RNA sequence: GAACGAAAGUCGGAGGUUCGAAGACGAUCAGAUACCGUCGUAGUUCCGACCAUAAACGAUGCCGACCGGCGAUGCGGCGGCGUUAUUCCCAUGACCCGCCGGGCAGCUUCCGGGAAACCAAAGUCUUUGGGUUCCGGGGGGAGUAUGGUUGCAAAGCUGAAAC
């Protein structure tokens, strides 16, 4: 029930109700600002979960000084996840800021086949490889109805990431979860980012939103 | 105590017991 | 000192579509080597290259495309039996859609889906994808 | 001892940010239109705020100030400028500049008008 | 860790370095780590050089200058005022003013 | 094209501004830029390769479709001048001098745009907005030298960014050439004033001197 | 991608860049879509009609993009001779 | 501006002393908090005239 | 398996400048045999042999390719009616500019690595394979004990177990 007040010029063309999906935004890996706009693209989008809150500490003249580092994964089952990490003097205040910085942080999740062109994939494209600290974490594609074989933590986030089939190989400290869950992050974010034999053909090179609605934003910038 | 005087402690009780050895063959 | 050319090849090769450049310069020269990248270009992943006959051992030159992420040589060259290539499947190829291996057949340089279908295997230069 | 805190000087470049034709040179009268146009409690404040506005104004009204740019003053950043002389824009039709630019000049198709000689030794750094 | 990339000397193409005696302490220390300089005075202090021009007997036809090595190594040359303790950034430096 | 050839008063405008000399070090992507060393350590830049990135650099601000998409930034007083009697002509929106990082990553500050394409003089005294731009996704257009870094540029036009009056050479002939894409001035029709606007103005000593001297 | 029923699978199709041919991220904040537009007759009247030059992250951060759109445009023969 | 009250709590430990300060809002129309404004807190009006120049 | 291998140490021949293990005193210290000072043996020198060890370090095996730039230095080669030296064309000399081959190097960098320091190698490593040699599997026990082997000896090499 509060005004969005708006800003950063994307939030303004989605309240001029121009770019119709966030595929549109991916296309064009335009940055994102406020934490709203995929709230307002997703209204399923809310499933997430605080993995831990640690405590990191300060050693002042006489006592240390806590503060808490909250980590929320988010996700909608599509393939849209996000990760958070926050640290904040509160409890509270470090897990909405951290939800905060997930909603900021979603990535779309490519998702492939075994084998066989059925229908409704549920694997990573190909063996895929992230690496945050020393944590090498490595996607392998699954064959139909496999599960997850992981830790619970990125067994959750692979559920979230709408991965119901993969096989996955940690080295490292996986103890460590801000190293894990990120080593991960970048094991499903490599998903696109991953040279594939059938996009071999030049892109249509679709107009960008700006220039396709200019005007409405000159008359709400003036 | 420093690497080098264990080293060398043990070296000297290395010598005692070879000529302790030598003492009684 | 100067062993497996192949590999000297695809050394250059995994550098120069590292940092992005257009084509590159490839000492050796062998049958082995024109096979290879004829292979590479029947499956489109390199494009036209010239080979600069120098009187001694010429210099290949390829165009590359931007493709290729990862090429090498599997070094000793392992003598490889049918039934036993799921092995390198699962070892080499990054999925089973995507990718090649390179069987050195007795009919000549061949493919991994190339050899199934003729029913020769043999040894296993490299792979690339 | 008038080295005033950032809260002074900020209310200060607030006041001649928002209102700037209703303050003038004068500390008397600037001083009753800072009553008139905010509310400052303490009247040590009050003048240490109108002080620093006259201090201002003697800036602005004598010089730029990088400070605070109304649309007055982009207008009058507009006018300081237009006054252009015709003395050195183009010189008279003799110029002689390099052998390098003649060879430049020769190759690419333009004049190549006057004539070039200029050597110069390796002397360089 | 390291702390430094040339780990104190200059020796980087040669294997040993000839030690030679510092002069606070004396130690022997090789060249490329002791703190060689070369110091230029004048004979006199300068406070003290208007009394002998004055009382000279030529018309300030000499000026002498007096020039030494000076050896000083690591260990004392700190104590001794030379060689200050610098940042992480600052030890990039180079013949200071 | 054959309209857009340079002319013999376009060529004695650059041979009288002096652009064709450069700086003393070298770069490894300005290489088909230069055309033959000189003596005396100067570096001669050539004026066909300069042309046609000017060309292209007009091409790409008259290719916006909002004028305040494009953002005009120098640092150096030789351009100061320059950028707020540029973009406050026909096309662009100014800013001078001090930067102040944070202009177009957070939004607490009331200075905060979202541009579309970038033209900025140097990049050794720039490198702060070329640092943000990675984080705007903007173009970058650069009024580059020999001695000077091409990180996060995409256009790169070779010439002498010391010379305050080739800084205003190619500021004005650059407005020169988006005006006449746009249609304001025909291609035929010369400019109404001497550019030392764009040049530069030396204070009131030699100035109210060389007033008082043409009274 | 595509099925055996021939329907398209995939959310989004990247842009490849036109320098590299490497898919763009869609987290890849340092690419760039660079728009030149064309240019009329011995009039010289500016067209409505633009091209897009993709440019990705690390050739940006090389510096090679330069070069690229030069030898990229003189394929179409718009820049140069 | 600031309610304190420092208060003992008797306990099996001993004693447990408590400082509760609170800083009371700014109310210039009530008995909830102080009428006086704060001296550091400068107020100033905003930007008050419009269109209608001459004729 | 073998050749050299710093310094110190051992066995012969010559002397003995300086320094100087030990040793002797004089000082500080509650306590000093040490740090400060004085004398001074072995040694520090050379010629014959032995010992084969170090923070013997770049704490980074050797050979071969690729992957940025810049300013320099040294060693050869090439070009430059450029500059200066003999008496004068003939030739090397010195400075200046640029290139080439391997070398000791330095600055920056998102090319990448790595825990980071840092590194154009410590990169081309889950997108894992160029050839080859030697070593590491928690810290101690312990580089110790017992064997074999070299040495005049000090000791050197190989080198475990219980707990
Ligand atoms: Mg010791
Ligand atoms: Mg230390
Ligand atoms: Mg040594
Ligand atoms: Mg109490
Ligand atoms: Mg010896
Ligand atoms: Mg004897
Ligand atoms: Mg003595
Ligand atoms: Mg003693
Ligand atoms: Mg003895
Ligand atoms: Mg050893
Ligand atoms: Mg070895
Ligand atoms: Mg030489
Ligand atoms: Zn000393």
């Amino acid at each position: 029930d509060k005004e969005w007040m708006p800003v950063t010029k994307l939030g303004r063309l989605v309240k001029d109700m121009k770019i119709k999906s966030l595929e549109e935004i991916y296309l064009f890996s335009l940055p994102i600002k406020e934490s709203e706009i995929i709230d307002f693209f997703l209204g399923a989008s809310l499933k997430d979960e605080v993995l831990k809150i640690m405590p990191v500490q300060k050693q002042t003249r006489a006592g240390q000084r806590t503060r808490f580092k909250a980590f929320v994964a988010i996700g909608d089952y599509n393939g849209h996840v996000g990760l958070g990490v926050k640290c904040s003097k509160e409890v509270a205040t470090a897990i909405r800021g951290a939800i905060i910085l997930a909603k900021l942080s979603i990535v779309p999740v490519r998702r492939g086949y075994w084998g066989n062109k059925i229908g409704k994939p549920h694997t990573v494209p190909c063996k895929v490889t992230g690496r945050c600290g020393s944590v090498l974490v490595r996607l392998i594609p699954a064959p139909r109805g496999t599960g997850i074989v992981s830790a619970p933590v990125p067994k959750k986030l692979l559920m979230m990431a709408g991965i119901d089939d993969c096989y996955t190989s940690a080295r490292g400290c996986t103890a460590t979860l801000g190293n894990f869950a990120k080593a991960t992050f970048d094991a499903i974010s490599k998903t696109y980012s991953y040279l594939t034999p059938d996009l071999w053909k030049e892109t249509v090179f679709t107009k960008s939103p700006y220039q396709e609605f200019t005007d409405h934003l000159v008359k709400t910038h003036t | 105590m420093r690497a080098k005087w264990r080293k060398k402690r043990m070296r000297r009780l290395k010598r005692k017991r070879r000529k302790m050895r030598q003492r009684s063959k | 000192v100067r062993m497996n050319v192949l590999a000297d090849a695809l050394k250059s090769i995994n550098n120069a579509e590292k940092r992005g450049k257009r084509q590159v310069l490839i000492r050796p020269c062998s049958k082995v080597i024109v096979r290879f990248l004829t292979v590479m270009m029947k499956h489109g992943y390199i494009g036209e290259f010239e080979i600069i006959d120098d009187h001694r051992a010429g210099k290949i030159v390829v165009n590359l495309t931007g493709r290729l992420n990862k090429c090498g040589v599997i070094s000793p060259r392992f003598d490889v039996q049918l039934k036993d290539l799921e092995k390198w499947q699962n070892n080499l190829l990054p999925s089973r859609q995507f990718g090649f291996i390179v069987l050195t057949t007795s009919a000549g340089i061949m493919d991994h889906e190339e050899a199934r279908r003729k029913h020769t295997g043999g040894k296993i230069l490299g792979f690339f994808f | 001892g008038r080295v005033r805190t950032k809260t002074v000087k900020k209310a200060a470049r607030v006041i001649i940010e928002k209102y700037y034709t209703r303050l003038g040179n004068d500390f008397h009268t600037n001083k009753r239109v800072c009553e008139e146009i905010a509310i400052i409690p303490s009247k040590k404040l009050r003048n240490k705020i109108a002080g620093y506005v006259t201090h201002l104004m003697k800036r602005i009204q004598r010089g730029p100030v990088r400070g605070i740019s109304i649309k007055l003053q982009e207008e009058e950043r507009e006018r300081r400028d237009n006054y252009v002389p015709e003395v050195s824009a183009l010189d008279q039709e003799i110029i002689e500049v390099d052998p390098d630019t003649k060879e430049m000049l020769k190759l690419l198709d333009f004049g190549s008008l006057s004539n070039l000689q200029v050597t110069q030794p390796t002397v360089g750094m | 860790t390291k702390k430094r990339r040339n780990n104190g000397r200059a020796k980087k193409g040669r294997g040993h370095v000839q030690p030679i005696r510092c002069t606070n302490c004396a130690r022997c220390v090789p060249k490329d780590k002791a703190i060689k300089k070369f110091v230029i005075r004048n004979i006199v202090e300068a406070a003290a050089v208007r009394d002998i021009s004055e009382a000279s007997v030529f018309d300030a036809y000499v000026l002498p200058k007096l020039y030494v090595k000076l050896h000083y190594c690591v260990s004392c040359a700190i104590h001794s005022k030379v060689v200050r303790n610098r940042s992480r950034e600052a030890r990039k430096d180079r013949t200071p003013p | 094209l054959d309209v857009l050839q340079m002319k013999e008063e376009d060529v004695l405008k650059f041979l009288a501004a002096g652009t064709h000399l450069g700086g003393t070090n070298l770069d490894f992507q300005m290489e088909q830029y230069i055309y033959k060393r000189k003596s005396d350590g100067i570096y001669i830049i050539n004026l066909k390769r300069t042309w046609e990135k000017l060309l292209l650099a007009a091409r790409a601000i008259v290719a916006i479709e909002n004028p305040a998409d494009v953002s005009v930034i120098s640092s150096r007083n030789t351009g100061q001048r320059a950028v707020l009697k540029f973009a406050a002509a026909t096309g662009a929106t100014p800013i001078a001098g001090r930067f102040t990082p944070g202009t177009f990553t957070n939004q607490i500050q009331a200075a905060f745009r979202e541009p579309r394409l970038l033209v900025v003089t140097d990049p050794r005294a720039d490198h702060q907005p070329l640092t943000e731009a990675s984080y705007v996704n903007l173009p970058t257009i650069a009024l580059c030298n020999t001695d000077s870094p091409l990180r996060y540029v995409d256009i790169a036009i070779p010439c002498n960014n010391k010379g305050a009056h080739s800084v205003g050479l190619m500021w004005w002939m650059l407005a020169r050439e988006v005006l006449r894409m746009r249609g304001t001035i025909s291609r035929e029709h010369p400019w109404e004033v001497m550019p030392d606007l764009y040049f530069y103005r030396d204070p009131e000593e030699i100035e109210k001197e060389e007033q008082a001297a043409a009274e | 991608m595509q099925n055996d029923a021939g329907e398209f699978v995939d959310l989004y199709v990247p842009r490849k860049c036109s320098a590299s041919n490497r898919i763009i991220g869609a987290k890849d904040h340092a690419s760039i879509q660079m728009n030149v537009a064309e240019v009329d007759k011995v009039t010289g009247r500016f067209n409505g009609q633009f091209k897009t030059y993709a440019i990705c992250g690390a050739i940006r951060r090389m510096g090679e993009s330069d070069d690229s759109i030069l030898r990229l445009a003189k394929a179409d023969g718009i820049v140069s001779k | 501006y600031v309610d304190t009250a420092v208060r003992h709590v008797l306990l099996r430990q001993g004693v447990l002393g408590i400082k509760v300060k609170i800083m009371l809002p700014w109310d210039p129309t009530g008995k909830i908090g102080p009428k006086k404004p704060l001296p550091d807190h400068v107020s100033i009006v905003e930007p008050k005239d419009e269109i209608l120049p001459t004729t």
